[PDB]
């Protein structure tokens, strides 16, 4: 069942990549 | 700000974000279905469809795939025991994959609908505010529900374009997916008739199409519009929660009692089959038929299939589990390996004796052996100071016919008492306990776990109906009563309760 | 916001309408089964489980 | 056609005729007689 | 298409008394159910 | 004692996840 | 590959096959069935090394990665026993101009034991055959 | 409110918010259909309960 | 080692009692 | 596989505790 933990940490990393790209803090010139 | 229990209320007047959260919920349900199927496939043992079927292994979503036509893996094996079968894409793995892809697509569509919340579709062109014509929405959704219901009945279940559904013999020995013709008579309301399920879906789909048309075309009466608050989406939430718990109570009942849609090869036997000796009576009928043809006892008992004897075992009854006895039934008694055969217990005077079987109610049960006319001839005594019918005292021997112990006779009271305790549980089986480290207490099947979940959710969803129905009907006083309310509530002032125009002035 | 923020700790005024409550409960059963006196009602609330637990003790 | 089917149909008829219909008739009657003056 | 700001947003609050009540509820539910989880 | 092998992780997560939810919501209050 | 994902390697062979017919043959024709036995050597030779470098005439005789538990594994002792198989060659086509013969075969033989780690499975192989008989 | 092609196709299907038939409308026919539905649910419940036995089948796994 | 989990949940409850008393939201008349 | 019996709880807590710390600090930002 160690495969479940490996899939979970890899999925967490990929989901963080998705949210960090698609919902980044947008760069703004002020 | 909002309390924690009211956070989701931000979508209440936001139809775009309401769609988004609906999409997200659906994405999560589809992703659960895919991931649960993948986990089950990662741990499913397909080597023995007789003594280790899916309901001994804790398989929850695999029987629901099996029910509607998906019976086979990519990796060779079918749940029907067949091998060498080509499912195409629609194996268990393909279905799980499709649900995972669907879940990803619905997640992406949720994201779009969250960001792009402010679509003009969602605004009344008369006013500027957001508005949903809920009766027209109902007509559209009911029409489509009727179309999908009719199509699932007429094409999928009939096999016209589709696989059909799981059907079986009454004793769960020959279960397979086949096309089913509808049954248009009163036997279509027999719950064990699959043709009744096909007829339902054709007729209710047709009625749903017709009712969709009415609801697409005819506006509600003003009395019903104001009475049921049809401009409030919470009224739809209340009535939908009500229909949903009705349906949940129904599926819990048809899981627990048995149905054409809950076959015993997929979910395990019912508790009522053990209660009435359903399988015992059939095995005995079959042996008696073979004895009437002229066979010996060993010959007659050897023709009983191991699957049929496996159904006649109390550890396969779903009313023997525990709330915190978790997992597969294989984690309980073990993985079943072989039927040991049928015991016949005889006393020293050659009276055949049957061990009284353990009922579903009893965690423990005394070992009692009665003769043909219901007289207790043997038992295992608790106190052996004044025992009169101990196995040792009555000279009880046991001979096995069929199975692993065929032709053997046991006379040691240790073995005879052990086989008596085995006969208490029904047909005796040899179990492998070291594979799953089985602890020796019975688990319930997927049938019992489904019934529990759905009975409990249905009961909790009654509260949700009453809550949301109340919040619909009492929305004007949700933050509190009017600051007056003194003369309206007093006794005898008005002829009608709360009606201001019916004042007596007396 | 939560309805509990309609009460201020130490406020002099009553936070609910006892007459509405009485007018509800005296129509739920009948009029004289309902307390119109808050002191009488609170006494009954105190007295009933205290007497019951005294008896079972 | 069975005795239990006949008893069910008679149950429908007598549930209407004993409970539902005279309650409906008496309620309509006493409402139209004992009206409220506004 | 424009990404317009949503006006239906509301802040969420959980006061300190509600936090203490919730933490106590969570702790006693753990106390109650841990023996059954261990079995 | 021969306890459930998932009992420890179930107990810790069953406590920890709502504890985390309450702490998150409390600390952000006043924003 | 079997249904269930079990991969069965086996040493398909006709090594030292001796096969007799029924007596009373004056020719080779469509009724000639050579039924007999052949040797099946072990799938892995005695020079094969397992993934922990254990073998028969080479490699360790113990589990060196577990120094306090090195000799508690029965897989440390490798063996390559000689198995036996049955082969039936049924001739169905005889070209007497060139002495060519063709037909079918059914064969039964054990599978790979992986140096005696596991019990061998029974493998049945059916196929076709050709030969040239030198008159 | 942002316009979209699909929104323009779907717009007349969300344009009659609040539109009612005055008075009681079709409520009597609706009540008739609810009464027939209640009778249907009673029939299938009593069949499943074995309080209503019909010829041609038996409520059992064999049928 | 189940005793560790029991001690932890009981300790968490008692610590919540301490913090809920000694560091309560103070009642104020306004 | 005969893995460490504490490996799952160690991995989940080793991920979850700093994840919770970061989520707590992010959600309260702007107070
Ligand atoms: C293309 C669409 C599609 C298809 C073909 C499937 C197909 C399948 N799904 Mg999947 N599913 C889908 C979309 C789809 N799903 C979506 C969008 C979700 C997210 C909600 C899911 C979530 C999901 C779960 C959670 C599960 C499945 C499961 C399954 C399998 C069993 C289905 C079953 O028993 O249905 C049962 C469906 C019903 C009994 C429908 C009841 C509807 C009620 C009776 C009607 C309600 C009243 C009605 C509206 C009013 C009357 C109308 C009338 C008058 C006409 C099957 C392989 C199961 C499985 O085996 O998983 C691997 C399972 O557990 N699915
Ligand atoms: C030829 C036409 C035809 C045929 C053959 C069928 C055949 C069937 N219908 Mg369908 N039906 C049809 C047309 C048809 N229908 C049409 C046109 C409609 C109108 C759209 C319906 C609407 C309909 C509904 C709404 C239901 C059926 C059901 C059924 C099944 C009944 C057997 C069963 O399992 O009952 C079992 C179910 C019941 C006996 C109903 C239970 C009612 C409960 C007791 C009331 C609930 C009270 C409360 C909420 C519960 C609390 C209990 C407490 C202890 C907690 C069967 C497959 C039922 C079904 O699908 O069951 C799986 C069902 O519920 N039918
Ligand atoms: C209706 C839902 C449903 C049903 C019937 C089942 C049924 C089943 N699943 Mg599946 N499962 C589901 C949902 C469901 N599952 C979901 C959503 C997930 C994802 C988390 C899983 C994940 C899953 C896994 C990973 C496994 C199963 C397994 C199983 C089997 C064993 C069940 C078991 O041991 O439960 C035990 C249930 C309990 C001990 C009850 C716990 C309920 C808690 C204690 C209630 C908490 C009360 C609450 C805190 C009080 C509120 C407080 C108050 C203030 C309000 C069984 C066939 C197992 C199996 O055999 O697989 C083949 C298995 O390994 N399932
Ligand atoms: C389709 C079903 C459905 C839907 C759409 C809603 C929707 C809603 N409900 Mg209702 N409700 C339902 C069923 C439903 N409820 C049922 C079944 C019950 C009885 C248990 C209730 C009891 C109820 C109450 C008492 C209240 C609501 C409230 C609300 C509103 C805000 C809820 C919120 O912010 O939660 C936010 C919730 C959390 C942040 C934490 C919830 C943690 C739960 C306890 C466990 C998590 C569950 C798990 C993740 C998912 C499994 C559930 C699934 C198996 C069904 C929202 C309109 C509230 C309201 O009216 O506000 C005005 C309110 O006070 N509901
Ligand atoms: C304690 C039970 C209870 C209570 C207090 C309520 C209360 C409410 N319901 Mg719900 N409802 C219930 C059960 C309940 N309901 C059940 C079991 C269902 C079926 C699943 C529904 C379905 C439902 C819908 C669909 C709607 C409501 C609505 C409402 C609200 C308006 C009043 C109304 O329509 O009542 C409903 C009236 C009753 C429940 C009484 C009916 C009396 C029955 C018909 C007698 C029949 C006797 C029968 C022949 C006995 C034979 C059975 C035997 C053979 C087994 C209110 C909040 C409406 C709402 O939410 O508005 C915002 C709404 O749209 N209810
Ligand atoms: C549904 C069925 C039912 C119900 C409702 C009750 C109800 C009751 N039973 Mg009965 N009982 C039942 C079935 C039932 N029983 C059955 C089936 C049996 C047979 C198996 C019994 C056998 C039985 C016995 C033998 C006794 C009861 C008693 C009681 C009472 C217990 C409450 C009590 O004494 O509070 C009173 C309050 C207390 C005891 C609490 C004192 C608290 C102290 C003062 C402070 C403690 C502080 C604590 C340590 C720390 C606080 C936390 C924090 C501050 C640190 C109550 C009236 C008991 C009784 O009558 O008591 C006299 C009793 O002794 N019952
Ligand atoms: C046509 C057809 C078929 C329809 C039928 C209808 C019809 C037309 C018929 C007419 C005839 C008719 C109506 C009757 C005949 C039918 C019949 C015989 C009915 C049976 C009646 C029956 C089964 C009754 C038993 C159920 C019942 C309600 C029991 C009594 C309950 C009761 C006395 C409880 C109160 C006890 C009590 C101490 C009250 C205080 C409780 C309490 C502490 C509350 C707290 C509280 C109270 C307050 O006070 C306020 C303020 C506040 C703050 C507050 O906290
Ligand atoms: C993010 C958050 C998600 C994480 C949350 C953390 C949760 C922690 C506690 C979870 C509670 C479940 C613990 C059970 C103990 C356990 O270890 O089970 C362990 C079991 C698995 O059980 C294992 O199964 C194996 C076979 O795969 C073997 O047989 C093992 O021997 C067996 O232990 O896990 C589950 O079964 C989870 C499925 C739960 C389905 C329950 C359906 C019934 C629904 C009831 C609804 C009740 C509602 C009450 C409402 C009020
Ligand atoms: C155990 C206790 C039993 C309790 C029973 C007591 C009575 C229950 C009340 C029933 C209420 C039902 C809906 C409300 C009435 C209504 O629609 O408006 C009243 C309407 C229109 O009012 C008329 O309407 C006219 C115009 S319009 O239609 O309103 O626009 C208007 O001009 C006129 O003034 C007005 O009167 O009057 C009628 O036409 C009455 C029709 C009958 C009512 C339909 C109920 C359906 C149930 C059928 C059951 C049997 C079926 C058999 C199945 C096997
Ligand atoms: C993004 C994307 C994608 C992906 C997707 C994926 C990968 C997914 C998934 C998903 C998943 C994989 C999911 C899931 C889920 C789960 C769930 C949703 C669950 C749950 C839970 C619950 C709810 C439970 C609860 C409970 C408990 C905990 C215990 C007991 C009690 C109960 C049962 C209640 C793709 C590429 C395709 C496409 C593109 C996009
Ligand atoms: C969207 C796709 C992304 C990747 C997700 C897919 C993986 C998720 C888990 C589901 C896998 C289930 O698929 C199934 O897994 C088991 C476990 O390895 C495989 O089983 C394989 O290994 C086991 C033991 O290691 C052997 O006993 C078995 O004979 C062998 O075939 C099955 O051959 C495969 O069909
Ligand atoms: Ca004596």
């Amino acid at each position: 069942m160690e495969s479940v933990a490996y899939i979970l940490v890899l999925t967490m990393a990929l989901a963080v990549l998705f949210f960090a790209i698609a919902f980044r803090e947008p760069p703004r010139i002020e | 700000g909002l309390p924690w229990y009211r956070v989701h209320t931000v979508v209440l007047n936001d139809p775009g974000r309401l769609i988004s959260v609906h999409l997200m919920h659906t994405a999560l349900v589809a992703g659960w279905a895919g991931s649960m199927a993948l986990y089950e496939l990662a741990i499913f043992d397909s080597s023995d469809a007789v003594l280790n079927p899916m309901w001994r292994q804790g398989m929850f979503v695999l029987p629901f795939m099996a029910r509607l036509g998906v019976t086979s893996s990519w990796n060779g094996w079918s749940v029907t025991g067949e091998t060498g079968l080509d499912p195409g894409f629609w194996s268990f793995e393909g279905v799980a994959a499709a649900h995972i892809v669907l879940s990803g697509l619905l997640f992406l569509a949720a994201v779009w609908h969250w960001v792009f919340w402010d679509l003009e579709l969602f605004v009344d062109p008369r006013t500027g505010e957001s508005a949903l014509d809920l009766p027209k929405m109902f007509g559209i959704h009911l029409f489509l529900s009727g179309l999908l219901c009719f199509g699932f009945g007429a094409f999928h279940l009939t096999g016209v374009w589709g696989p059909g559904m799981w059907v079986s013999d009454p004793y769960g020995l020959t279960g397979h997916v086949q096309p089913v013709a509808p049954e248009w008579g009163p036997a279509g309301f027999n719950p064990f008739n699959p043709g009744g399920v096909v007829a339902h879906h054709i007729a209710a789909g047709i009625v749903g199409i017709i009712a969709g048309l009415f609801h697409l075309t005819v506006r509600p009466p003003e009395r019903l519009y104001k009475a049921l608050r049809m401009g409030n989406i919470e009224t739809v939430l209340s009535s939908s929660i009500a229909a949903v718990f009705f349906a949940a109570f129904v599926v819990a009942g048809t899981m627990w009692y048995g149905n054409a849609t809950t076959p015993i090869e997929l979910f395990g036997p019912t508790r009522y089959q053990w209660d009435k000796g359903y399988f015992q009576e059939e095995i005995q009928r079959r042996v008696d038929s073979q004895l009437a043809e002229g066979a010996s006892l060993s010959e007659a008992w050897s023709t009983i299939p191991e699957k049929l004897a496996f159904y006649d075992y109390v550890g396969n009854s779903p009313a023997k589990g525990g709330l915190f006895r978790t997992g597969a039934m294989n984690s309980g008694d073990g993985i079943a390996q072989e039927w040991i055969g049928h015991p016949i217990f005889k006393d020293k005077e050659g009276r055949e004796l049957e061990v009284r079987r353990m009922p579903n109610f009893f965690e423990t049960f005394p070992v009692i052996m009665t003769d043909a006319d219901g007289v207790v001839r043997a038992d295992i005594p608790f106190r052996r100071s004044e025992s009169k019918f101990s196995v040792e005292q009555t000279g009880v021997t046991v001979s096995f016919y069929g199975g692993a112990l065929d032709g053997q006779t046991f006379s040691n009271p240790s073995d005879v008492k052990k086989f008596a305790r085995k006969a208490q549980l029904g047909e005796g089986f040899d179990f492998d306990t070291e594979t799953f480290n089985s602890d020796g207490v019975f688990r319930t099947s997927p049938r019992g776990w489904f019934t529990f979940g759905h009975a409990v959710f249905a009961l909790l969803f009654f509260f949700g109906h009453i809550w949301h129905g109340s919040r619909t009907l009492f929305r004007d006083v949700f933050a509190g009563v009017d600051p007056g309310l003194e003369e309206q509530v007093e006794f005898g002032v008005f002829a009608k309760v709360g009606d201001l125009s019916t004042r007596k002035e007396a | 916001e939560s309805q509990n923020y309609g009460y201020k700790f130490g406020q002099e005024e009553e936070t609910y309408n006892i007459v509405a409550a009485h007018g509800y409960f005296g129509r739920l059963i009948f009029q004289y089964a309902s307390f119109n006196n808050s002191r009488s009602l609170h006494f009954f609330l105190g007295a009933w489980p205290v007497i019951g637990i005294w008896f079972t003790a | 056609m069975t005795p239990s089917l006949a008893n069910f149909l008679w149950s429908l008829v007598l549930g209407a005729a004993i409970v539902l219909i005279p309650a409906t008739v008496g309620l309509i009657f006493i409402s139209q007689k004992d009206k409220i003056t506004r | 298409m424009d990404r317009n700001s949503n006006p239906n947003r509301q802040p969420v609050e959980l006061n300190r008394t509600s936090l203490y009540l919730g933490l106590l509820l969570v702790a006693v539910l753990g106390i109650l159910f841990s023996s059954y989880f261990f079995n | 004692m021969q306890v459930n092998n998932l009992g420890f992780i179930a107990s810790i997560l069953f406590v920890l996840v709502p504890t985390v939810f309450l702490l998150i919501l409390f600390i952000q209050t006043g924003k | 590959l079997l249904p269930g994902g079990e991969e069965v390697p086996f040493f398909f062979t006709v090594k030292n096959f001796t096969g007799t017919t029924e007596p009373g043959f004056t020719s080779i024709n469509s009724s000639t069935d050579f039924v007999g036995d052949f040797n099946v050597p072990s799938y892995r030779g005695a020079g094969f090394l397992d993934p922990k470098a254990r073998g028969l005439y080479t490699g360790y005789d113990n589990a060196v990665a577990l120094p306090s538990a090195a000799d508690k594994f029965r897989t440390n002792k490798k063996e390559t026993p000689l198995g036996k198989g049955t082969l039936s060659l049924q001739v169905t086509q005889v070209d007497g101009s060139t002495g060519e013969i063709a037909g079918i075969f059914e064969s039964e033989q054990p599978s790979d034991t992986d140096l005696g780690a596991k019990e061998p499975l029974d493998v049945k192989v059916r196929g076709i055959f050709y030969g040239r008989v030198d008159t | 409110a942002q316009r979209t092609r699909l929104g323009d196709i779907l717009r007349p299907l969300n344009s009659e918010y609040g539109k009612v038939v005055p008075g009681w409308g079709t409520t009597p026919v609706m009540g008739v259909f609810m009464a027939l539905f209640l009778v249907f649910l009673l029939i299938i419940l009593q069949i499943y309960n074995s309080s209503l036995i019909l010829e041609g089948f038996s409520v059992d796994w064999a049928g």
